[PDB]
RNA sequence: UGGGAGAGGGUGGUGGAAUUCCCGGAGUAGCGGUGAAAUGCGCAGAUACCGGGAGGAACGCCGAUGGCGAAGGCAGCCACCUGGUCCACCCGUGACGCUGAGGCGCGAAAGCGUGGGGAGCAAACCGGAUUAGAUACCCGGGUAGUCCACGCCCUAAACGAUGCGCGCUAGGUCUCUGGGUCUCCUGGGGGCCGAAGCUAACGCGUUAAGCGCGCCGCCUGGGGAGUACGGCCGCAAGGC
């Protein structure tokens, strides 16, 4: 699973002040994380149909977040993709 | 020849038999409503259960069978009668033990029995 | 007469408890209910559990037979 | 994983062939190939003996080693995985610490670079070979010596396995690759887990130029013959077999058990085959 | 790391010293995989519930231990190679969930 | 952030009961079966009893009126991996929301392909009875299949015959599961009974079928017919 220490990396290395913990970057970030986790996981055991549901709704969770930070930035929105290597 | 052994009754809804074996489980000898001339539904009733225990006790005694540790399988209608059978008969019934098999949930049954 | 009176404070996961757990189980090795463990609803399930634990560890029966 | 062809010749259509993805090394080990002599079905007097065999591919013949009590408790690092036309299974080059290389036939699972060792005191792992009375029971085991010292008879071919079933006295139960229950002793050795290639039956050949290729010259049906050659031989047009199906030399072929009855080893086959 | 309750069964009728050899091999194993011994509750032969590979006895091993996660699987399917291991369960070590 | 409940899902392993089969023992005139029978099985040693072995499937008690899931669906036990969800604190973001034609994925059973497995069960099938007949019900056999892996199929009384989200309009009672200050107060589920109101009535009733708003899907008399033609999908069956 993850781990405490590597989900504050997560909020560390994508917190606007250091104590920003629910702003639209730490969420992809975090969102980011628990997809690539679990994206993986899925990989490997593929008739886990019922994570994959898990799988599709951070999918869109993270998508409608970009989809608001692309409206209020797009410049942060492109520096937020890049660092978490998104876009397809 | 031996002197204390054990009692089996399986007996189901068709029919009641009674084996008498050694402190080892080796039958001593063994009996049933088919023994005493009955044949088809009659095999079941408690009836001839009491005689089938008393013909599996009257050929164990004649073995100098004395006591015997009843052990009672099934649920059938001479199930009862078998085991008062077995005490009036001269044994010294010196246990009762309920040892029908009960599955887990394991083999799926015939459709008479689901 | 209820089990859970009849025994002081005990752990309800410690499936090696013999002397605690069988007194959770009828005469004929199976599971008490709780009309008669007097567990909870959410104490039953883990007395179950740690009970089919102990089981598996040859710790208590399966079943046993009746008595007359 | 056996390979499809898209249907771009009628042959194309069905023909599969293996995958290759587990060999690593695709010549053989020149110290350890001789020439293998393609007979042709003929024996020492010439004559077929063994029909439709015949004009396949030149071989090699690599030397397996299937005693490897040869070399018990010196570790061998399994350094490749080779294709071998000779067999069925893959072969597995073995680089023993001893600086001798060998082939063993290849295990189900085995990875180039792990290390084998044959021995009593092998631990229960793929590629391991110790005597049958050491292997735990209930593991499945492969390339069994039938007699102790006599080499590896048993579970050789792609996907095959025995089974260790229990122990009597000298002997330990083997359930064969045919279901067959057969005592098999102690001593003998075998090596764990199942041959490998296990994809390898459900190849298509696809085309009869391919059988060519494996040595198998086209089959004759005794039905297409005249009486001199076959007792299905000959009729007006077509025929059913008009007496027990019989093969060229007369004996029934349908079901005629050919096993000789005071046969010794029989004191040993436990159980006959399966389905 | 996690800790978990390594219960592990033996072969009743064995010597001091076959059993001596077998809680060796154990320790090799728990060693090798990367457990971190720390209590040890050894109650040896106890009365089976059942017979257990026609034995109304066993010789009961406990270990709690820490070791990763990701080989308690490996390590346990290990214990069990060797044919005097006549049981084995790992189990997740809990916090006590109590009554009275 | 810190917690909790759970048959939620996937993978590997693993336990005991039970049935069938085999082996050895011991033992004899029947067993089995039904309404009653017969078929069947049994002196070639069955049934019943003990011991040994193999193999498959399903998990008794717990277990509930229970829990989890979006639905289908999920139940021995262990570990690993993974989803959802709930509660507390009120800490972070600042309307980032709702729905959702298409699309995509999931989808009981049965069925299909390639392997495997096959104890029990059992479409088909055979036999025994019943009967006017009995291509049925009942009985003895029994092949698919039921099981596993992978790939298809995509159906259903796929039901709460009740789309999703939000807000609002008495309570009583039972229960699951959190939190508290632990009488009890409060959340989130599960049922019951019921205010107002709704309803053709039955019934519904904070788990609305009440009062409202948003969006979607659908209906427009019965039969013909979920058929035909077209088109798309499917190996086929057949689906849309
Ligand atoms: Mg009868
Ligand atoms: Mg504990
Ligand atoms: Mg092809
Ligand atoms: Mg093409
Ligand atoms: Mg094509
Ligand atoms: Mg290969
Ligand atoms: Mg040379
Ligand atoms: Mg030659
Ligand atoms: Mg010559
Ligand atoms: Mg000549
Ligand atoms: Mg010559
Ligand atoms: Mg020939
Ligand atoms: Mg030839
Ligand atoms: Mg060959
Ligand atoms: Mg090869
Ligand atoms: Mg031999
Ligand atoms: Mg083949
Ligand atoms: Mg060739
Ligand atoms: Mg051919
Ligand atoms: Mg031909
Ligand atoms: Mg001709
Ligand atoms: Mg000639
Ligand atoms: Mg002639
Ligand atoms: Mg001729
Ligand atoms: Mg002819
Ligand atoms: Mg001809
Ligand atoms: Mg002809
Ligand atoms: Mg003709
Ligand atoms: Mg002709
Ligand atoms: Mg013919
Ligand atoms: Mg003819
Ligand atoms: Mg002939
Ligand atoms: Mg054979
Ligand atoms: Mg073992
Ligand atoms: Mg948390
Ligand atoms: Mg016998
Ligand atoms: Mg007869
Ligand atoms: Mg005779
Ligand atoms: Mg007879
Ligand atoms: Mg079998
Ligand atoms: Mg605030
Ligand atoms: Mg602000
Ligand atoms: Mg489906
Ligand atoms: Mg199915
Ligand atoms: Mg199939
Ligand atoms: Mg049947
Ligand atoms: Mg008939
Ligand atoms: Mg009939
Ligand atoms: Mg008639
Ligand atoms: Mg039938
Ligand atoms: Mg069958
Ligand atoms: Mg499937
Ligand atoms: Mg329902
Ligand atoms: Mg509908
Ligand atoms: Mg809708
Ligand atoms: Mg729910
Ligand atoms: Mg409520
Ligand atoms: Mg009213
Ligand atoms: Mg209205
Ligand atoms: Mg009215
Ligand atoms: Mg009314
Ligand atoms: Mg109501
Ligand atoms: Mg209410
Ligand atoms: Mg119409
Ligand atoms: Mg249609
Ligand atoms: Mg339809
Ligand atoms: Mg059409």
């Amino acid at each position: 699973p993850i781990t405490k220490e590597e989900k504050q990396k997560v909020i560390q290395e994508f917190a606007r002040f250091p104590g920003d913990t629910g702003s639209t970057e730490v969420q992809v970030a975090l969102l980011t994380l628990r997809i690539n986790r679990l994206s993986e996981h899925l990989k490997v055991h593929k008739k886990d149909h019922h994570s994959h549901r898990g799988l599709l709704m951070m999918v869109g969770q993270r998508r409608r977040l970009l989809r608001y930070l692309q409206r209020e930035d797009p410049e942060r929105y492109r520096a937020l993709i890049e660092k978490l290597g998104i876009r397809g | 020849q031996v002197a204390s052994g054990r009692a089996y009754i399986h007996a189901s809804y068709n029919n009641t038999i009674v084996t008498i074996t050694d402190p080892d489980g080796n039958p001593i000898t063994w009996s049933s409503g088919g023994v005493i001339g009955y044949k088809g539904s009659r095999k079941g009733t408690p009836y001839a259960a009491q005689l089938a225990a008393l013909d599996a006790a009257k050929k164990a005694m004649a073995y100098g069978m004395q006591s015997v540790d009843v052990i009672v399988r099934g649920t059938g209608a001479g199930r009862e009668q078998a085991i008062r059978a077995l005490q009036a008969s001269g044994l010294q019934v010196k246990s009762i033990v309920d040892d029908t098999p009960v599955p887990h949930n394991g083999c799926r049954p015939k459709k008479k029995f689901r | 007469a209820k089990v859970k009176a009849t025994l002081g404070e005990f752990d309800l996961r410690d499936y090696r408890n013999v002397e605690v757990l069988k007194r959770f189980l009828s005469e004929t090795g199976k599971i008490l209910p709780r009309r008669r463990t007097g567990l909870s609803a959410k104490e039953q399930r883990i007395l179950a559990k740690t009970i089919k634990r102990a089981r598996i560890l040859g710790l208590l029966p399966f079943t046993e037979k009746l008595v007359r | 994983a056996v390979k499809k062809f898209k249907p771009y010749t009628p042959s194309r259509r069905f023909m599969t062939v293996a995958d290759f993805s587990e060999i690593t090394k695709t010549e053989p080990e020149k110290s350890l190939v001789k020439p293998l002599k393609k007979t042709g079905g003929r024996n020492n007097q010439g004559r077929i003996t063994v029909r439709f065999r015949g004009g396949g591919h030149k071989r090699l013949y690599r030397i397996i080693d299937f005693k490897r009590w040869d070399k018990v408790g010196i570790p061998a690092k399994v350094a490749a995985i080779e294709y071998d036309p000779n067999r069925s299974a893959r072969i597995a080059l073995l680089h023993y610490v001893d600086g001798e290389k060998r082939y063993i036939i290849a295990p189900d699972g085995l990875q180039v670079g792990q290390q084998v060792v044959a021995g009593p005191d092998a631990p229960i792992q793929v590629g391991n070979a110790l005597p049958l009375r050491f292997i735990p029971v209930g593991t499945v085991v492969h390339a069994v010596e039938l007699e102790p010292k006599k080499g590896a008879k048993l579970a050789r071919a792609a996907g095959t396995s025995a089974q260790i079933q229990g122990r009597e006295g000298d002997y330990v139960i083997l359930r064969l690759p045919s279901g067959e229950l057969r005592k098999v002793h102690g001593e003998c050795y075998a090596t764990v887990g199942a041959v490998g290639n296990a994809d390898h039956k459900n190849i298509v050949l696809g085309k009869a130029g391919r059988s060519r290729w494996l040595g198998r010259r086209p089959h004759v049906r005794g039905a297409a013959m005249n009486p001199v050659d076959h007792p299905h031989g000959g009729g007006e047009g077509r025929a059913p077999r008009g007496r027990p199906p019989a093969s060229p030399w007369g004996w029934q072929t349908k079901g005629l058990k050919t096993r000789k009855r005071r046969k010794p080893s029989s004191r040993f086959i436990i159980a006959r085959r399966k389905k | 790391m996690r800790r978990y309750e390594v219960n592990i069964v033996l072969n009743p009728n064995l010597d001091q010293s076959q059993l001596a050899l077998e809680k060796e091999i154990i320790q090799r194993a728990l060693e090798n995989y990367g457990a971190r011994v720390e209590k040890v509750e050894e109650l040896g032969l106890r009365r089976l519930a059942y017979p257990i590979a026609k034995d109304p006895q066993g010789y009961f091993l406990w270990y709690q231990v820490e070791m990763p996660e990701d080989r308690v699987n490996d390590l346990a399917r290990e214990l069990r190679i060797r044919d005097n291991v006549r049981r084995v369960m790992v189990v997740k070590s809990q916090e006590p969930f109590l009554a009275n």
